[PDB]
RNA sequence: GAUGAGUAGGAGGGCGCGGCGGUCGCUGCAAAACCUUGGGCGCGAGCCUGGGCGGAGCGGCCGUCGGUGCAGAUCUUGGUG
RNA sequence: AUUGUGGAAGGCAGCGCGCGCCUCCGGCGUGCUUCGGCAUCUGCGCGCUCCGGACGCUGGCCUGUGGGCUCCCCAUUCGA
RNA sequence: AAUUGUCGGGAGGGAAGCGGAUGGGGGCCGGCGAUGCGCCCCGGUCGGUGUGGAACGGCGAGCCGGUCCGCCGAUCG
């Protein structure tokens, strides 16, 4: 009754369901893992949000406390910098050209974060007229990572459309969501080097409203050098 | 075929009497194959009528809107005069469609060519109808 | 402009296929292209690469 | 069953109450008790041979999740509002807005007696809504719809009578406002030094 | 026959690339030649000069070589070669070769109607 | 011994598209609701 | 996923000319060449085609070969302003 | 204002209505709480949405003085 | 082909030609642009489960099939 199914077809069909069964189990296992992760990242994001507000109020309280006692409160030195290249790639002296490459600033208006230490600060001092930098606030870090954040996966530029991209590279370091990535950058945590290097250099646009004078230092009324908290004002117009 | 089909494809894929190439070897290049046992006349190992022991032939047969359904015999690869198992069909399209499905897919002869064979049968059958009566619609709508 | 070398492209050349027209060698290459891809075996990957190599890069063994 | 929505939306897509609050309001705690301390589990909701086989596999477009929404009505346009037509044969004429049809077009009347504009559909993008309002409470146009303006020349007498019935109830309201009859009988136009971006309507 | 192609054809450039100074000199033909001169302003790409063809002008691969009618051309020299397009009548259109006799064109045109194969020049030399 | 047989997502701005933001940061919904409710109380109080 | 300047220079993939070994064709119901404000294809070298002229040969494809591609040389011969 | 590239997936994410009652802009049970609240209970089924890249409707026109054009001549602004 | 006459179109305030963008006037193009499809009945035409023959096939002695002819039944396509 009916054409006899050849042995080859039966063998292939038998293995297909086994692969389908194993493949099907992944969705159930992955779905449960995903459900738990959503609660995890939700609580971490809630915890991070509380920490940011506490730090802001903690700084205000300390400054007021010093005022009441008649002394001074020296704010902690900035731990994080955001550096933007403001000059082109023409007529590059060899030393500046090398340093900008180490900072991953290969194109004008590209931007990157940089941890603050004597080694990095001295490097930055040697490319002062080619860059402008300062201290990014929480808002700036959020906008950059959320709007123009791309992850380097296997030396490829991948848009941070889902938290799976972040976990694929930084998962072993405990960073599983974009909020974890934001927290690591802002606080300069133990895994800042991996988290920051994971971020592709930000491809910012030409500033809305333009620049004053790229050839002069920000102190002289130009645009180059350290502008401290005023980098945030520039980040709004370039992001 | 008398040698493995994969070996034959390596030999005939570059040059054979049925290979039709036009417009050079640049982007404009167009390639077709015109062996009678190539359903889509495509120059590929899948549809090749030279590099496959099991091949399907569907073409008009003689007169009276008859359609020939011939399949190459697996044990007669060295006997050209008896390689084809011809079956002349002169019934409705639905009956012919079932016969093609039975001799191509149901017996696991060339299941990968079932879609091509039915389309080939559909094209051949339609042309026979037009020949008997003549063109009546331009088939340009949609 | 972008400060890269040759637009970030590789300037290295390696054999991605045999230079020979031997039909049997190409069949072996097809066989071991499949094995390397579907198994991830380091042995298969090494075998596939050595099938591309020129005569002097495949010296005889006594 | 529930008579009102449990979670009002502060903004589009965000509810007023959190998940913890909704659990109390949904009553899942009560449902759990009635089912032996467990939330009940349900079950998932449980041809002709072709006459021609195409040679090329057919391609079907991917699914698009966006669904069109009904055309919005400009805030300046309210029932009884006087509208100025900006295009077509009736360009410049002032008509009375009656209602918005299901297609999103506006149902307007001249009225036909005053300016010769009958019951007609006018696209919202080609009209300007003025600040003049004429009462249309006594006007009944429930019988009018999109199908009333659909093709299938002499105008049938049936539509002429329908125009008069709607027109008659509107003339009395118009006559109440002094100088409104003449206002609706004259077309709007731009004179020398008249700047549209400065005009108040 | 209904063409299978559905994407619109976008021509990056419709004008031809004329050889520099072919207007000035009769002996210099219009077929493109890359200028090799050291001072050539065309080679150096000064604005307001003749444009040179480069790969950037490449047409979309999905609409490349498609005629305005929506098909690709295949040149046919007899009835037998016309039958090769039976299964590609929604993609390829036939064009009878310029040197085919009027007597043999009638056979090709008649056969193409039966196979529903588009002929681009079916009215050629029949008057 | 063979292993089992095996397109780019259009990036959207989470700063504008709500659902995209919630996909990356589920807590963003709670922050949004609290800010809206907090503002409503202040407006009513004034 | 990234990326695109290029003289001298190098290399790759292609276009075109004339034979040879094969293969598939066209032609007195009109081949080659030539002409055209006909039409189309290719980034481009070029290719396909309508019409005309002409009146007897010609082309595609694979391989292989060469006295194989011109705007210049106070270039050669011929012709013409 | 510019733009719809893709044509295999109803996936991912966030919610709503049912599966328990009430006087229904809301109310009724544990845990935690800064007493405002809370991803603490928040599972299933069927649906919705800013959710793995545009869909829908209407008209005009279809041998016309129409439409299209890479072809020809010419004009004009910019370039040269 | 250079070059020349003629007829026709057009332009021209001390060069002309050329790149790019439109416009005017020409010339050219019906694969330049469709007219089908689905479901109904009127008629016409052409073929239809189970058993008999003819020439064969797929899988490997034996199972599993289609094509063509004829005969019944079935009475649709
Ligand atoms: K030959
Ligand atoms: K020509
Ligand atoms: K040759
Ligand atoms: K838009
Ligand atoms: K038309
Ligand atoms: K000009
Ligand atoms: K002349
Ligand atoms: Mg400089
Ligand atoms: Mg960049
Ligand atoms: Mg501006
Ligand atoms: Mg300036
Ligand atoms: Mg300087
Ligand atoms: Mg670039
Ligand atoms: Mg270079
Ligand atoms: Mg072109
Ligand atoms: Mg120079
Ligand atoms: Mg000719
Ligand atoms: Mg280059
Ligand atoms: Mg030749
Ligand atoms: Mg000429
Ligand atoms: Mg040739
Ligand atoms: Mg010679
Ligand atoms: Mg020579
Ligand atoms: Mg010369
Ligand atoms: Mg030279
Ligand atoms: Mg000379
Ligand atoms: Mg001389
Ligand atoms: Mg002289
Ligand atoms: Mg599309
Ligand atoms: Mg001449």
């Amino acid at each position: 009754g009916g054409v006899v199914v050849p042995e080859s077809v039966l063998k292939k069909q038998k293995r297909n369901e086994e692969w389908a069964l194993v493949k099907k189990q992944e969705l159930a296992v992955a779905k449960k893992k995903s459900v738990e992760n959503r609660k995890l990242i939700y609580n971490r994001a809630k915890q991070y949000a509380k920490e940011y507000s506490e730090q802001e109020k903690e700084l205000i309280r300390l400054k007021r406390e010093a005022r009441l006692k008649g002394g001074f409160y020296v704010d902690p030195e900035a731990k994080l910098l955001f550096i933007i290249r403001i000059r082109g790639i023409n007529a590059m002296p060899p030393q500046t050209k090398k340093i900008l490459q180490l900072l991953r600033l290969r194109q004008i208006f590209n931007g990157v974060f940089l941890k603050v230490n004597k080694a990095t600060v001295n490097m930055l001092h040697r490319v002062e007229p080619y860059v402008t930098y300062g201290y990014p606030n929480l808002k700036s870090i959020k906008e950059l990572i959320y709007k123009r954040g791309y992850g380097k996966v296997d030396k490829q530029r991948i848009a941070l459309t889902d938290n799976a991209v972040v976990e694929q590279v930084l998962g072993k370091h405990g960073i599983i969501c974009i909020e974890d990535l934001v927290h690591e950058i802002i606080t300069v945590g133990p895994h800042f080097k991996e988290a920051n290097n994971f971020l592709w250099p930000f491809q910012l646009k030409a500033p809305l409203g333009g620049l004053k004078k790229k050839r002069n230092h920000y102190v002289e009324g130009g645009d180059a050098g350290n502008r401290e908290n005023f980098i945030n004002e520039l980040i709004r117009r370039m992001n | 075929t008398t040698v493995p089909g994969q070996l034959v494809w390596e030999i005939v894929k570059k040059n054979n009497s049925f290979l039709v190439k036009e417009f050079g070897n640049g982007t404009a290049g167009v390639v077709f194959s015109k062996e009678p046992n190539n359903l889509y006349n495509l120059h590929s190992y899948k549809h090749s009528g030279l590099a496959n022991k099991k091949t399907v032939t569907i073409q008009p047969d003689g007169k009276d809107k008859s359609v020939l359904l011939a399949t190459s015999k697996t044990k007669k690869q060295n006997k050209p005069s008896r390689l084809l198992n011809k079956s002349v069909m002169k019934k409705e399209f639905s009956r012919m469609a079932k016969a093609v499905t039975n001799q191509v897919g149901d017996n696991y002869y060339r299941p990968d060519l079932k879609k091509a064979a039915l389309a080939r049968l559909s094209a051949v059958h339609r042309s026979l109808k037009v020949t008997k009566s003549g063109a009546k619609k331009r088939n340009r709508q949609a | 402009g972008i400060d890269l070398v040759a637009g970030g492209k590789s300037k290295k050349t390696k054999r991605t296929a045999p230079k020979s027209d031997d039909v049997y060698l190409k069949l072996l290459v097809k066989l071991y292209r499949f094995l390397a891809r579907r198994t991830g075996s380091k042995f298969n990957a090494v075998i596939l690469k050595r099938l591309f190599m020129s005569k002097i890069n495949k010296p005889p063994l006594s | 069953a529930k008579k009102t929505i449990r979670n009002p939306e502060l903004i589009r897509g965000v509810g007023k109450f959190s998940r913890s609050k909704m659990y109390h309001k949904k009553g899942l705690w009560a449902i759990k008790k009635k089912n032996g301390g467990k939330l009940p589990l349900h079950e998932k909701k449980p041809v002709k041979p072709p006459k021609f086989y195409p040679a090329d596999d057919v391609k079907k477009p991917l699914v698009n999740k966006h669904k069109p929404k009904p055309t919005k009505l400009r805030a300046s346009i309210t029932p009884g509002t006087v509208l100025i037509i900006l295009a077509g044969r009736f360009k410049g004429k002032r008509v009375v807005f009656l209602k918005q049809l299901t297609s999103g077009l506006l149902l307007v009347t001249g009225p036909f007696k005053l300016n010769g504009v009958p019951l007609r559909r006018v696209n919202q993008a080609y009209v300007i809504g003025t600040s003049t309002k004429v009462d249309v409470s006594g006007v009944n146009v429930e019988k009018i719809d999109d199908k009333y303006f659909a093709k299938q020349n002499v105008l049938p007498q049936e539509k002429k009578d329908e125009q008069k019935t709607v027109d008659s109830a509107l003339l009395k309201a118009i006559e109440g406002i002094p100088e409104l009859k003449a206002y609706l009988s004259a077309r709007f136009s731009l004179k020398s030094g008249m700047k549209p971006h400065e005009l108040v309507f | 026959a209904v063409p299978l192609l559905n994407k619109k054809v976008v021509k990056k450039r419709v004008k031809r690339f004329i050889r520099p100074q072919s207007d000035r000199r009769i002996t210099v033909k219009e077929s493109w030649r890359r200028p090799k001169g050291i001072d050539s302003r065309v080679r150096r790409k000064f604005k307001g000069c003749v444009l040179m063809p480069n790969i950037g002008y490449g047409s979309d691969k999905k609409t490349r070589h498609y005629l305005p009618n929506g098909f690709k051309k295949f040149v046919v020299h007899n009835a037998s070669e016309l039958e090769i397009l039976m299964m590609h009548n929604r993609t390829y259109c036939a064009e009878i070769a310029h040197n085919v006799s009027t007597r043999k064109r009638k056979e090709i045109v008649e056969r193409a109607a039966q196979l529903d194969v588009v002929i681009t020049n079916k009215l050629a030399r029949l008057h | 011994v063979v292993r089992p047989i095996k397109r780019a997502t259009l990036k959207k701005n989470p700063l504008k598209n709500l659902n995209v933001l919630l996909k990356l940061n589920p807590y963003a919904k709670t922050a949004r609701r609290m800010s809206l409710l907090a503002e409503a109380q202040r407006v009513k109080a004034k």
